[PDB]
RNA sequence: ACUAUGGUUUUUAUU
RNA sequence: GUAUGAAGAAGGCCUUCGGGUUGUAAAGUACUUUCAGCGGGGAGGAAGGGAGUAAAGUUAAUACCUUUGCUCAUUGACGUUACCCGCAGAAGAAGCACCGGCUAACUCCGUGCCAGCAGCCGCGGUAAUACGGAGGGUGCAAGCGUUAAUCGGAAUUACUGGGCGUAAAGCGCACGCAGGCGGUUUGUUAAGUCAGAUGUGAAAUCCCCGGGCUCAACCUGGGAACUGCAUCUGAUACUGGC
RNA sequence: UAGCUAGUAGGUGGGGUAACGGCUCACCUAGGCGACGAUCCCUAGCUGGUCUGAGAGGAUGACCAGCCACACUGGAACUG
């Protein structure tokens, strides 16, 4: 499924920014958070109390763009050799191909980057792939088709690139639009904008 | 550091003549999010001051569970009044699981892999004295090495 | 119970039996209708509603509820009934559907539309 | 070697065949507890020198009567 | 009336601990000295004696500690009309190494850790913590 | 010494 | 579709009358064809057979019947095909159910015990989040719902693990024909049990880990699950027999 | 539904079969079953699997493996 609608409402409903209809043409990002939604959103909450945990899933959920049953099937995987169902959880989703297009640059929001990879613009390993949601493997390489190179979309993420945060996991060229994945995300340079307490309860009601 | 945590709260059905009584009966539990919980009961005018007069309770029988490496030692059985449960380790994130007024007795000592049930004629109230008469037979290493004799 | 006891027979248990038969393991069947009936309701509410006795393609004879505004129900003209109780009818255990066969059409709605079975408009 | 019970003889007044009871552990296969169960087998014997409530030890080896495939080979402690 | 020789000896054993008696007497039997013998020899009971000849009867000096009995975990988990066997490899744990089970082996009465230590199965008797 | 009865039914959420 | 776009338009809805909101959504303007339509090329499934050329075959080593390498030139239903390269243009692509509580989403107008709503409790008589109308939300999504069949919840069938004074069940009360349960010493039997050797709960597959086609379905290389289990040569501590 | 047998049960002598047995054909006797549910009835292919559950337990044995029974309905005989 996808949502296809106006996109700033998202923003505005999950209290949280996704770096939509945002970018070098916007002052202030022009974007409006922290102002509450609707007339019933800008009204103070009831605390059912799993409302709260509610909230901070589909924050998560929202930010990666992911759907419910897909991330029930990321808190079940973030579980194994032990790694923590708050922590592996969060190098999983940043893992995805369709952030990692992202952190490389070749578009300027996750959307942007689902885009280019299911249009099948987009290469790993110099193999075409069409999945947003391919996990990411340590020392891989990530290329972009040159119908695609000879766009601004993808020049104009890349001078967008220089004026954000730089990850430390991954390399990239913007001359040649090539990037090395190079190890594992983790919690010393990953900055998550949730609490980790209201994640270790999903699914069980 | 400190966790106190609300698991249920119920009001007296009573008509007063003037309406339906404004007088609650809230179930707690207190500890510390590290290895220690108490229990808490009672029954006040309004949930705001009813949650206060439950954990009261909580505060003044509070106790440190026996754990070994994180978890439990062995399999254990807990009774109060017509109330049974039974309480096991297991896994990380593999302990809850279990509903809400087993839940809100873990989290508050900061575990999430111990699984609780509870069985036979339970009560909402008493299922609480049973998980902790459960704590208090689970052995502790205060007497197993000293005692095989000489 | 002994050791010695509970063993080589598994003991009952309960059935859905099921409550509607009629149906023959099927949500829904159609059948011929006769009669319309209007039905008194319990103490609750005000109202009096209708009823229809339907003869199913299996010779069962059964009382089903229409849900919904009126009806110009006619005799062996055919309606499909439906498995589903409403409590509030006196000895009913059945449904009728409207958006299927002969039954009593409804118009005019913008929320639900699969249920009295209504198009919307394009010109 | 070829599979052998152990009963006592319970009729023998027959010229060609003698009566044993069999008295063995049987349990219900998922259900468990064994429980002894008392069988009687019809056993061929053209030797004809055995008494009633002596032990004889029999086995099953090929079709002699209808539906009977047992036969004898010897007395356990020969008492009379 | 009287089925098994031990069904009368954990409760004589449990009972009589809240007054704190430093004895308890019972009729004794081969199987009865072959459990006291191991109950003293991992300090569960002091010392046991046997007295007769024709109905011998047995006295235990029970155990304790300040304020407290010492055998506080002593149940069967198993039953006479329906009893309980286990393979040489699937001897019981008990409080995940803090307790011990007691198994009959073809060799005599003794611990499962003892039972394991020989490469012998046998039939479950007792659990003890 | 001295008696039979009367269908049906109601009133807030909140820190 | 993507980006930009603000007298935040025209039109709706709520409106502690203080003002808010649908909503960057639209128009306006710029950017690009995943997929679909039409056009051009084009992979493997293809061995053997045919022709050249060799042979300590067996005899007669260029018949016939056989044997092993290296070359040429080929056998296609699927197929109006995988895959690749073209052409105009956002162009051809959005619904339906849910919002009283449990269980995600909130209100107004109208109706006023009427008419409808229908898991159960219930909602309906003057702001009804439950009905009709409508705006705003919510879970799914080219699908959405309503019901039905079976399991879980089910300890309400109790192997895991139940109950019997009464609240539901101890025979109304007796004898004992079949069945069961039952000290101690010393032998004996090999059904239940055990050891030494041997086999083994197959393939596919849930669970867990690596490959082949993008993830992967599917197919495959290893684990784990499968609380399982057969034949002998022998033992008699323990139970049941004698 | 608590009762059932009388080729049923134990012996004798023959026939037939690739081979075995009351398989089957003739005489001498009165024995033989039944509650782990016989008698008399009512249904149903079986397993790996698969659906469900933590599993035990339950449903289903049809889509992938492998057996089995049948040929309108029921017979009878030959070939090999």
């Amino acid at each position: 499924a996808r949502y296809l609608g106006p996109k700033l409402k998202l923003s505005r409903r999950e209290g949280t920014d996704l770096f939509l209809k945002s970018g070098v043409r916007a002052i202030d990002t022009k974007c409006k958070i922290e102002q509450a939604p609707g007339q019933h959103g800008a009204r103070k909450p009831r605390l059912s109390d799993y409302g709260v945990q509610l909230r901070e899933k589909q924050k998560v959920r929202r930010i990666y763009g992911v759907l419910e049953r897909q991330f029930r099937n990321y808190y079940k995987e973030a579980a194994r050799l032990k790694g923590n169902t708050g922590e592996n959880l969060l190098a999983l989703l940043e893992g995805r191909l369709d952030n990692v297009v992202y952190r490389m640059g070749f578009g300027a929001t996750r959307a942007e980057a689902r885009q280019l990879v299911s249009h099948k613009a987009i290469m790993v390993n110099g193999r075409v792939v069409n999945i947003a949601s391919y996990q990411v493997s340590p020392n891989d390489v990530v290329s972009i088709r040159e119908k695609a190179k000879k766009q601004s979309r993808v020049k104009a993420a890349l001078e967008l690139a220089e004026q954000r945060e730089k990850p430390t996991w991954l390399e990239v060229d913007a001359g040649k639009m090539e990037g090395t994945f190079k190890r594992k995300p983790e919690r010393s340079d990953l900055s998550a904008d949730i609490n980790e307490h209201l994640i270790v309860e999903l699914y069980s009601k | 550091e400190l966790q106190e945590k609300l698991i249920a709260v119920n009001r007296v059905s009573k008509t007063v003549k003037g309406g339906r009584i404004f007088s609650f009966t809230a179930l707690t539990v207190v500890g510390d999010g590290n290895g220690r919980v108490g229990f808490g009961y009672g029954k006040a005018r309004e949930v705001p001051a009813a949650i206060q007069k439950a954990m009261e309770k909580a505060r003044r029988n509070m106790i440190n569970v026996a754990l070994n490496n994180g978890t439990l030692q062995h399999p254990v059985k807990g009774v109060h009044t017509g109330s049974r449960v039974f309480m096991q380790p297991a896994s990380e994130g593999t302990g809850i699981i279990a509903g809400g007024a087993m839940r809100a007795v873990l989290e508050v000592a900061g575990v999430h892999n111990v699984l609780a049930k509870a069985y036979g004629s339970t009560n909402p109230i008493n299922v609480v004295r049973a998980t902790i008469d459960g704590l208090e037979n689970m052995n502790s290493p205060e007497m197993v090495a000293a005692k095989r004799g000489k | 119970a002994t050791v010695n006891q509970l063993v080589r027979k598994p003991r009952a248990r309960k059935v859905a039996k099921s409550n509607v038969p009629a149906l023959e393991a099927c949500p829904q069947k159609r059948g011929v209708c006769t009669r319309v009936y209007t039905t008194t309701p319990k103490k609750p509410n005000s109202a009096l509603r209708k009823v229809c006795r339907v003869r199913l393609t299996n010779g069962f004879e059964v009382t089903s509820y229409i849900g919904g505004e009126g009806h110009n129900l006619q005799e062996h003209s055919v309606i499909l009934i439906r498995g589903g109780r409403v409590k509030d009818l006196p000895g009913v255990r059945y449904h009728t559907v409207r958006g299927a066969l002969d039954c009593s059409g409804v118009k005019d709605r913008k929320q639900a539309r699969s249920k009295y079975g209504v198009k919307r408009p394009k010109a | 070697k070829i599979r052998t019970l152990q009963g006592r003889v319970v009729s023998d007044k027959m010229e060609k065949s003698i009566v044993v009871a069999i008295e063995r552990f049987v349990k219900h296969p998922i259900y468990g507890k064994f429980i002894k169960r008392t069988t009687k087998l019809h056993v061929h014997d053209e030797n004809n020198e055995c008494g009633i409530g002596d032990v004889v030890e029999i086995r099953e080896c090929r079709p002699l009567s209808k539906t009977k495939s047992w036969t004898l080979v010897r007395v356990v402690e020969k008492a009379v | 009336s009287m089925q098994d020789p031990i069904a009368d000896m954990l409760t004589r054993i449990r009972n009589g601990q809240a007054a704190n008696k430093a004895a308890v007497t019972m009729p004794s039997s081969k199987l009865k000295v072959a459990i006291a013998n191991v109950l003293k020899e991992e300090g569960f009971i002091e010392d046991f004696k046997v007295e007769g000849d024709t109905k011998p009867e047995l006295e235990l000096t029970l155990k304790y500690f300040q304020g407290k009995a010492v055998v506080e975990s002593i149940q069967r988990v198993s039953r006479p009309g329906l009893r309980i066997y286990k393979r040489k490899d699937e001897l019981p744990k008990v409080m995940a190494g803090l307790g011990i089970a007691v198994v009959s082996t073809s060799k005599g009465v003794m611990t499962d850790r003892a039972a394991r230590q020989a490469g012998l199965g046998g039939e479950i008797i007792c659990y003890v913590a």
